[PDB]
């Protein structure tokens, strides 16, 4: 019997800062126990200061990104070159996903950018289109390894101020872009150690008011 | 998942938890399980997250079209029936929905309809849906009165979700409260279950089984 | 006369009057100019207002990053044909990862217009189009007629009083074709060309509409104070 | 939904400094029966692209006809069909990838794994993969089926990352490809000795080699191997 | 007879040109755009005194940020309004935002030339579409059965249009207040109407960023009519 | 689960000298539960009689369908349909639902008004005609009916003797079937008189 | 194209009349007269066949009176072929109703249905209307004995006595003169035949030029019987009433 | 399918097929509607050119669309049945989906929409019918009276008439109907409705039909004798 | 849903229907009315698959109300039951059948007789002096077979109905939360508010 789905592995991570946002992902592509590519880009600049990644089954992932990029193009044609805001992009992606409710895109989608007040924004989707704005979200193979670490080191969960013994929480102070990138790199380094599908390379797309910048880092290739 | 809604003297209380799971894995603790259909109507999320989100936003669009055409606020009866008739068309295809459509109009007063993906549409005073529904029902049934104050009713809904969050493994995170009046719903905050549990334990004297 | 009731009827001399009447709608339209060098291609269009309270009707439509057109005649027909071009450009990019050649875009517009001239019930399109673009064989300018006839040119003009601009371009042919790597001078030549078609009115800041595409220049439209530099 | 009947095994390929190399054997298997011994599975498109196909042979012949029709169609009303508006490797791949994903989405796939190898107009090397699921990826080396498990490890020792490509000559690359084909003949039960090899170079163009054979084989050591444990004679 | 989609020798569609004549017979509608809002006004024109005039609905809401006034065969407008309302709501569903006034207008105008031998004839009604969005501010559009739409600072349609448009030519400037626009619509409506203008045979409306689209009460308009009378008697 | 034995019931038909007889039980049930003791399974359109066993909803539907069709037949033909012709109509009507059939076992009985010849016929659920000279059986106790009829039947029985034979065939067959019984009706049919008799039987 | 040859069968005149309906009514005015009379104990249907021949097989012939079901019959005036199309549709509708509700179709519901079919041909489709007028004679347990007529416009009305076809003006005046509410079937039989005898364009009214039918509760007890008269039976009733 | 555009514009901007449909309405028997303080009355003309009619079974001029709304008309009788059927189906569809009966305005808006659709759809002609739609909204005691016409325009009326000689009876209503004080009782409203028809009808015998609709689904048709008593009292006051 | 009972006495038809609505684990409601008035003298109770029950009942109600308005006439109970049977017989060979069983209690004003019809989801119709759907008949029919008389008063019918409900409450495993009882007679439909 023909199975229309597959699993290309990969892990992605989106974090929203005060006036910035990052969307990162490893560059390894796999089937079963084989490596297809050590460098296959997974996070894409979609225009209008929006970055996107659809992790899971790569064929569905490529199809969705391609259709969203197309939706941005037609949004410009139909509405006098108006900039597609991140909230509007998120609602649009819901309809793209729910359109195939009974034959779903087998992916976990994350988009990142800035909202209309210039504040950092990350949105997270399930395969059939349910979505939410979030501060922090890992997706894919090693998501279960990364999220607890982020709960602890970004949101300071289970951390209290010394001397008070559980009475006063550690205050939620804002993180810089340099600080966030450190946590992203350590997240993927740790995931590379303990998850076989994670490795080769890490590509990070950073979004600010100035535009979209890229950073690349080597990961272990075993 | 635990969601509830009940009618009382001062309108409707809606209370939900915030947890979403994929198997044993806790996907999110910050899920918005009350869908703001419009400033006067609320819907609750249980079963399929997308099915509830998508079709209740769609419901908001239909309600907006109704009041543009008829120059009058849509009834809770009519709004709930638009949704139930829609999901009935899809029956068999695999939609998953268990929701309370909540509103307060002039002609009806405070009204709640339980709508469900196999086509069920039930009017009622108290409804509770989700994996932790049985726990919340216990607190509701033993403490509910029509003549509850808005303050006490809000607490009752909060306390009932807490009961479910404690015992049901797939319920937790935080509690979202809403109070539905004739002039529209009012949001009454996000309440972390971790902090709420200890606060309630001390002030109420409950949960003596748990060491704090 | 007796042969102009529909598009499915030849006259005794072999003419199609409904098509000729559709051609007449273009002549009533406002003037628009097209010209190109070897590096860039330019559209210049005189926009028309209803009155002093009204806006000036837009004339130029973007089809892709590397292609777009200007219209003269029935504006809704231009919207239909430009939408079709947008789709075809888009099909080429999505399916073949290939930017649609300007010549092939002209062939597609010809065939779409032709079907409306040989069938009962329908009507010809009532608009003329000037398509500019930059593809793998450089800069291009096309002229579309709703008869179906599409022609590749160095320069041209359509609309009311377009003959004046067309004669100017025919004189200047050897000069403006050589304007390579200088967008401003090529637009100047186009603004000077469209000026040969003006009477009573002159080019103002909300009157003028300019578009350009080239080697390292995406199709962009200039309106308002962005064209004051060229007035 | 179907099942593959007559099938072709591995297709292997890699990039080198001035272009790409691709190879595949000439067998059409019918289950374990080695039925057809003269099957060409590398199909050139113009003088800049070679498409290598594994999996179902009936579907391969269909794809072959699609590519033939693509060349005919591109030439229509196209004065620059043999120049600026010729078919690029990237155009040919994207078309195939579209078809493959559409067919899997109708639950009626073309049961193949495909590698498109070529050189672009600007001299850039093109090498990308697509299969029955519509899954696509690129890498300095690419291989299908058994080749993925056995050829890639050998080819990756020559070009391990992007920066190794300019350091790799056509002689070194071809040598590596030919050795990989020998290894596959040793170890793949659905492979043959006869194969085809194609080189697409930005300077010397398309070189298509037919009727190549696996040679320099080691078998002599077999004479000393006796029994399965304790047997001496 | 002859095709419904036939061109004349001058290059105009017969049916479109004829529908424009039907619009000339319609009751007057006026729109004025300012930096404080857009005002829409109409002549009700009841055929008899026994007709309850508040049931005459020639000004209509499309969305909270978009209103619309009509002139001509007003029955034809109902499906156009339905499409406009659906388009406005649908876009909000797809994009979680308000739709641009121009985009809404363009969507309505796409229906216009969908006739032949689709509907059997063009619409016999013209629309003034007024609204506000964040990108282009307060806007007024004139949607015709030809499929063409022009943006206007001020515009009049219907039987008293050319006399009203000449008056709007002189009176409009870029610094008009909302109050000044209200009186100006009332003044020009009073000029071109057959019957004497009052709160029962004329109707006002406006669209502001803060309050959205609002049809004025008869009591509210009656005060503005009294204010108009006094300021005209003031010189 | 098996649609032909959810409701239960039986029909039997026999030929005699210048006469035919058709009989049926009165039970309708939901498997083990007895629901009705007044569910008659024999219908008539003019002088042509039709018994139907099987799924009760289809029994009712087909009666309504053949009443529909024989009424139109009569209006157009200006005469009552004959047993031979009606038999072909039943066959045609059943086969048109070849791949979504009515779960029934119809039985036709009657005398041709012109020739005076007695006629009976049977069908499977899909339209195959069984035109026996002697007898036709149908229903959940068809095996029992075949046994009774084969031994009790003899040709050229007079109307009042045929009544006894067919009655005893039905009664004793029904008493060996859980899903049949709860009353019984016998039609004795001659060229221009038909007598209907309800039989007394055990009610378990 | 094809527009050139379109007669446009469904348009108003400047006066607000439907051309084709009016012209179809003109056609019907040349058809043989049909009369219906309703009494307290039954209904009579009488109709004149159009200029016949001696070689026409009368006993197997039917051009005027048709059975729709056991309770309802119709008299036809106009194109016979058109009438049979509608008659078959009406027969089917009656059976559809009987299957659905397990009750005989009420007379008016059948009449409304056929009349709506006629109406459709005047408003859409671009086809010519049916050149037929019906007189419906029927019985149901709600209103009892009922007479209706319908014409190509699709309009229908109820009657105590009515005529369609040729010389309706003269026929209706004669019926209006002699009809009374307490009238019985045997009296109505006489009135119908006397009216046809005076209005006919033929020299004399004979059995071979007539079709006759009665709907009576003269059926043994609480039921209704339709009687389509045979040629010999029409000959006898002509002698009984003193016309021949 | 037959697609011919029958309703089209003429050079002077008129749609003649719609205008000729109004001429069919002009030919139809007169219909009148009058709303009192707590009721609405619908009066209808019956042409006495047709006697020997069976009045028990003949289609009545006023039709119930629901238990609380009625519809009368002037124009083609066969055309009106199609509109009445559609209106009745929509009324039940509304109850089924909204769980509330139609408002009088909604039902009017639907019927008017159907009429409009038949003026720009291919292969169809407009309805030769104008309607008067009257009743009370659910749980409301305010009287409602609306009018529709072939073009599809509709509006609310304190009192209105349609059909032949409607110009005359509208003349009567315009001078006799006071808005500040409408007919306070059922008697006064029926009297004014009968009076308005007597300007046009001929004999006050079986030529006048009267239907009274009150709040909460209270609809009754007056008999010959009841109407005859109004006819008698009106002329006895007139002899002065 | 669960238990629906019917009994036809001398001058009326009595329908009894359970109040419970259970969604798997919990009883969501204990006051549910499993009936729809089709016409002034005709009542229909129902039980079957969730959603389909109310959808079917309201669909039938709408159709009978439409007929009543069109003809200004109330259909007989027999005619209504035949319409309902055909709809279910049509439904059973559909893509997704209505899984709904019904009882139709009506008073025929023409014949001055009460009438009770039992129809299952297949379109199996029978006219009965008393009837039920599901397992309800298994517990109650032996009592009805014993005590039932055709000349019973309405009060005697209610008493026999109480005995049936008591037996159900004793031997049935499920708690159906009592029954709503409605009477259909010459004066129309009324609910017994204390049972
Ligand atoms: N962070 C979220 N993403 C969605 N989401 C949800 C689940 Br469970 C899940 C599992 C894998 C990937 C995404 C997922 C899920 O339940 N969600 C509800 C709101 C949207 C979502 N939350
Ligand atoms: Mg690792
Ligand atoms: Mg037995
Ligand atoms: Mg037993």
């Amino acid at each position: 019997q023909f199975n229309p789905y597959g699993d290309n592995g990969g892990t992605i991570l989106g974090i929203a800062g005060e006036d910035f946002a990052v969307l990162a992902g490893d560059t390894r592509n796999i089937t079963d126990y084989s490596i297809n590519s050590r460098y296959e880009p997974k996070v894409f600049d979609c225009g209008d200061n929006i970055v996107m990644s659809a992790n899971g089954f790569a064929a569905d992932g490529d199809a969705l990104v391609k259709r969203f990029k197309n939706s941005v193009k037609w949004y410009h044609f139909d509405h006098n070159d108006k900039k597609l805001s991140i909230n509007s992009a998120a609602r649009n992606i819901q309809h793209l996903l729910y359109g195939k409710r009974f034959f779903p895109y087998y992916v976990h989608t994350i988009i990142a950018g800035l909202d209309e007040d210039g504040k950092g924004a990350v949105y997270s989707f399930d395969p059939v289109g349910s979505y939410e704005r979030e501060q922090c979200r890992a997706g894919g193979a090693a998501a279960s390894l990364i999220m607890p670490f982020l709960d602890n080191q970004v949101n300071f969960k289970n951390q209290y101020e010394p001397g008070t013994n559980g009475k006063v929480k550690k205050p939620l102070k804002y993180l810089s872009v340099e600080e966030v990138i450190k946590l992203v790199r350590d997240s993927f380094t740790s995931a590379t150690e303990r998850h076989i599908q994670v490795g080769d390379g890490l590509e990070i797309l950073i979004v600010t008011k100035d535009g979209v910048r890229k950073e690349f880092y080597e990961l272990k290739r075993d | 998942t635990t969601t509830l809604a009940f009618r009382f003297q001062g309108g409707i209380i809606v209370a939900v938890d915030s947890r979403a799971t994929a198997g044993n894995w806790v996907a999110s603790q910050t899920v918005k399980k009350v869908i703001e259909i419009n400033p006067f109507l609320l819907g609750t999320m249980a079963g399929g997250a997308a099915d509830c989100q998508f079709w209740e936003t769609w419901l908001g669009s239909q309600c907006r079209l109704h009041e543009l055409r008829e120059k009058e606020r849509i009834s809770v009866a009519a709004a709930s029936k638009i949704l139930s008739n829609l999901v009935y068309q899809y029956k068999g295809a695999g939609l998953s929905m268990g929701t309370m459509i909540c509103g307060y109009t002039r002609k009806e007063g405070p009204t709640i309809y339980y709508v469900d993906s196999d086509g069920t549409r039930l009017k009622g005073d108290i409804f509770c849906v989700g994996s932790g529904q049985t726990f919340a029902y216990g607190v509701l049934d033993s403490n509910y009165k029509w003549d509850l104050s808005v303050e006490d009713a809000l607490y009752l809904g909060k306390r009932s979700i807490l009961a479910a969050a404690h015992r049901d493994a797939y319920s937790g995170g935080s509690v979202n409260l809403y109070h539905v009046t004739e002039d529209g719903w009012i949001y009454h905050g996000n309440h972390d279950v971790g902090e709420l549990f200890w606060k309630v334990k001390e002030e109420e004297g409950s949960f003596n089984n748990v060491i704090g | 006369n007796n042969y102009d009731g529909d598009t499915v009827t030849f006259s005794p001399t072999g003419r199609l009057f409904q098509v000729e009447y559709a051609l007449e709608a273009i002549k009533q339209g406002s003037v628009t100019v097209g010209l190109r060098s070897n590096t860039h291609a330019v559209l210049v269009a005189l926009k028309r207002n209803a009155d002093e309270l009204s806006s000036y009707q837009k004339k130029i439509i973007k089809c892709d990053e590397h292609m777009g057109l200007s219209l003269a005649g029935l504006a809704p027909d231009a919207r239909v044909l430009s939408n079709y071009l947008r789709q075809q450009c888009n099909y080429s990019s999505l399916v073949f990862n290939r930017k649609l050649a300007v010549e092939r875009a002209g062939h597609l517009l010809c065939d779409k217009a032709q079907k409306n001239t040989q069938s009962y019930g329908g009507r010809p399109y009532g608009v003329g189009l000037l398509i500019i673009g930059y593809d793998k064989s450089g800069a291009h300018l096309l002229e579309f007629q709703p008869s179906g006839n599409v022609t590749e040119l160095y320069g041209t003009a359509i609309g009311a009083r377009s003959q004046g601009a067309k004669t100017y371009l025919e004189r200047t042919l050897d000069t403006f074709i050589k304007i390579d790597g200088n967008p401003d001078e090529l637009i100047k030549a186009g603004v000077e060309a469209i000026s040969q078609s003006l009477r009573d009115e002159s080019l103002t800041v909300d009157n003028l509409s300019i578009a350009i595409v080239g080697k390292d220049t995406p199709f962009t439209i200039y309106d308002g104070e962005a064209v004051a530099k060229y007035i | 939904t179907q099942q593959p009947i007559v099938t072709g095994t591995s297709v292997i390929s890699m990039k080198y400094d001035n272009g790409v190399i691709i190879a595949a054997d000439n067998l059409g298997s019918y289950g374990s029966l080695l039925r057809f011994n003269g099957v060409e599975r590398l199909i050139p498109v113009g003088d800049n692209t070679v498409v290598g196909i594994s999996g179902d042979i009936s579907d391969m012949q269909h794809i072959e006809r699609l590519l033939k029709d693509l060349v005919t169609e591109n030439a229509y009303d196209n004065p620059l069909a043999d120049a600026e508006e010729a078919l690029e490797p990237s155009y040919i791949f994207e078309y195939l990838a579209t078809v493959m994903y559409q067919r899997r989405s109708k639950m009626n796939p073309l049961w193949n794994a495909i590698i498109v190898a070529g050189v672009q107009s600007n001299g850039d090397q093109f090498l990308r993969y697509v299969n029955l699921l519509g899954v696509t990826y690129s890498s300095p080396t690419l291989a299908t089926g058994f080749g993925a498990h056995m050829a890639n490890p050998l080819l990756r020792k020559v070009v391990d990352r992007e920066s190794d490509i300019p350091k790799t000559t056509v002689q070194v690359a071809e040598e590596a490809i030919v050795n990989a084909m020998r290894v596959l003949y040793y170890r793949d039960a659905r492979s043959s000795r006869n194969f085809s090899l194609a080189i697409i170079d930005k300077n010397t163009g398309l070189t298509f080699k037919k009727n190549l054979q696996v040679e320099n084989m080691k078998w002599d050591f077999a004479k000393d191997i006796k029994g399965y444990g304790t047997q001496k004679i | 007879d002859r095709g419904v989609s036939t061109f004349s020798p001058e290059g105009r569609l017969f049916q479109v040109e004829y529908s424009l004549e039907a619009i000339k017979l319609g009751s007057t509608a006026i729109g004025i755009a300012t930096k404080e809002g857009v005002v829409l006004g109409v002549e009700k024109r009841a055929t008899s005194p026994l007709l309850e005039s508040d049931s005459i609905e020639k000004i209509v809401e499309i969305d909270r940020h978009i209103g619309c006034a009509m002139s001509g065969l007003t029955a034809d407008a109902r499906s156009m309004i339905e499409h406009a309302r659906t388009a406005a709501v649908t876009h909000n569903l797809y994009y979680d935002e308000d739709i641009n006034v121009e985009s809404l207008t363009q969507s309505v105008c796409d229906l216009a030339l969908r006739f032949g031998e689709l509907m059997s004839r063009p619409f016999g009604v013209a629309l003034l579409i007024a609204g506000h969005d964040a990108d282009d501010g307060y806007q007024l559009f004139h949607a015709e059965p030809s499929g063409t739409f022009y943006r206007y600072n001020a515009k009049a349609i219907g039987s008293g249009s050319e006399g009203a448009q000449a008056e709007l030519l002189n009176e409009w400037h870029s610094s008009l207040t909302l109050k000044e626009a209200e009186l100006l619509v009332l003044k020009i409506l009073k000029q071109v109407m057959e019957e004497k203008l009052d709160e029962n045979n004329a109707q006002l409306s406006c669209i502001t960023k803060q309050d959205g689209f609002k049809i004025y009460d008869n009591e509210k308009t009656a005060e503005l009519i009294k204010e108009l009378k006094e300021k005209e008697a003031a010189e | 689960s098996d649609p032909s034995s959810i409701n239960g019931g039986i029909v039997v038909a026999m030929t005699g000298k210048d006469c035919v007889a058709i009989a049926c039980d009165l039970r309708l049930g939901s498997q083990s539960l007895g629901v009705s003791n007044k569910f008659e399974k024999i219908f008539h359109y003019g002088h042509v009689f039709l018994g139907i066993t099987g799924l009760a909803t289809d029994v009712t539907t087909l009666n309504e369908m053949f009443r529909y069709k024989t009424n139109l037949y009569k209006l157009k033909e200006e005469r009552a349909i004959e047993p031979e012709t009606f038999t072909q109509l039943v066959s045609s009507s059943l086969y048109e639902r070849r791949f979504g059939p009515y779960f029934v076992g119809p039985v036709v009985a009657g005398i041709n008004s012109k020739s005076g010849k007695p006629f009976i016929a049977g069908f499977d659920l899909i339209g195959c005609i069984d035109e026996a000279k002697d007898f036709i059986v149908s229903g959940t106790a068809s095996d029992q009916l075949f046994g009774m009829c084969e031994s009790l039947y003899e040709p050229n029985l007079e109307p009042e003797d045929l009544f006894e034979t067919i009655s005893q065939a039905l009664l004793n067959a029904a008493d060996r079937d859980a899903l049949s019984g709860w009353g019984a009706v016998v039609y004795i049919i001659k060229k221009d008189e038909v007598v209907k008799r309800y039989l007394k039987m055990r009610q378990d | 194209g094809s527009r050139r040859y379109d007669s446009r069968t469904t348009i108003f005149s400047p006066e607000g009349r439907l051309y084709q309906v009016e012209y179809a009514l003109e056609s019907i005015s040349h058809a043989g007269t049909a009369i219906g009379i309703m009494a307290s104990d039954g209904i009579v249907l009488a109709a004149e066949r159009k200029v016949t021949s001696t070689l026409l097989e009368q006993d197997t012939s039917t051009e005027k009176l048709y059975k729709l079901n056991d309770k309802i019959a119709v008299a036809v005036a106009g194109l016979t072929a058109d009438a049979e199309i509608l008659i078959n549709t009406a027969r089917i509708h009656a059976q559809n109703y009987l299957k659905t509700y397990n009750e005989d179709i009420p007379v008016e519901i059948l009449v409304r249905r056929l009349s709506d079919i006629k109406q459709g041909y005047t408003q859409h489709g671009g086809l010519r209307p049916f050149g037929v007028s019906f007189i419906y004679a029927g019985y149901d347990d709600r209103y009892g004995y009922q007479l209706y007529t319908s014409n190509p416009s699709g309009n229908y009305t109820g009657w105590k006595a009515i005529s369609v076809g040729a010389n309706t003006s003269a026929a209706q005046t004669l019926l209006q003169m002699d009809y009374k509410d307490d009238m019985k079937v045997d009296d109505a039989i006489e009135l119908a035949l006397k009216t046809l005898s005076k209005t006919t364009d033929s020299s004399a009214l004979t059995y071979d030029r007539l079709e006759f039918a009665t709907i009576r509760k003269g059926a043994n007890d609480g039921e209704v019987y339709q009687k389509i008269f045979k040629p010999q039976e029409i000959k006898d009733i002509l002698v009984k009433t003193g016309i021949t | 399918g037959y697609d011919r555009a029958l309703s089209i514009f003429s050079p002077d901007g008129h749609i003649f097929q719609v205008e000729y449909a109004l001429e069919a309405v002009k030919r139809g028997t007169c219909a009148v509607g009058v709303k009192g303080k707590n009721c609405v009355v619908l009066g209808c003309e019956r042409r006495s050119t047709l006697k020997l009619q069976d009045t028990r079974i003949t289609p009545s001029k006023v039709s119930k669309i629901d238990s609380h709304v009625v519809l009368s008309f002037s124009g083609l009788n066969a055309d009106s049945r199609i509109l009445i059927e559609k209106a009745r189906v929509e009324a039940q569809s509304h109850r089924l989906t909204l769980e509330d009966p139609v408002t009088v305005e909604y039902l009017t808006r639907y019927v008017a929409g159907v009429q409009q659709r038949y003026t720009q759809s291919g292969g169809v002609r407009p309805f030769g019918v104008s309607t008067l739609i009257a009743g009370f909204d659910p749980r409301d005691d305010e009287p409602k009276l609306y009018q529709t016409e072939p073009s599809g325009i509709y509006s609310s009326w304190s009192a209105q008439t349609i059909g032949r000689n409607s110009k005359t009876v509208r003349e009567f209503l315009e001078k006799n109907y006071d808005r500040k004080e409408p007919p306070a009782t059922v008697e006064e409203c029926v009297k004014l409705t009968v009076r308005s028809l007597l300007e046009v009808v001929q004999t006050g015998a079986k030529n006048i039909e009267i239907t009274v609709v009150k709040p909460d689904s209270d609809i009754v048709a007056l008999s010959s004798e009841e109407i005859n008593q109004y006819v008698t009292q009106i002329e006895q006051e007139k002899q002065e | 849903m669960d238990i629906i009972l019917g009994i036809r006495v001398q001058d009326s038809v009595i329908l009894a229907s359970s109040k419970a609505v259970t969604r798997g684990i919990s009883v969501l409601k204990d006051s549910d009315d499993k009936t729809r008035q089709l016409s002034p003298h005709t009542l229909m109770s129902f039980a079957g698959e969730a959603g389909d029950t109310v959808q079917f009942a309201e669909y039938i109600q709408a159709n009978i109300q439409l007929y009543s308005i069109r003809e200004d006439y109330e259909l007989s109970p027999q005619a209504v039951s035949s319409f309902v049977r055909q709809e279910l017989a049509k439904s059973i060979r559909s893509r997704r059948p209505y899984q709904v069983n019904v009882l139709i209690g009506g008073y025929d004003k023409k014949k001055n007789k009460p009438e009770l019809y039992q129809i299952d989801y297949l379109g199996t119709k029978v006219e009965l002096p008393y009837g039920a759907h599901g397992y309800s008949g298994f517990y109650t029919f032996s009592l009805l077979d014993h005590h039932y008389r055709p000349d019973m008063t309405t009060e005697e019918g209610l008493d026999l109905l109480k005995l049936c409900v008591q037996e159900l409450e004793k031997r049935m495993p499920m708690d159906f939360k009592g029954v709503i009882v409605k009477i259909v007679d010459k004066d129309g439909i009324r609910q017994v508010d204390d049972f």
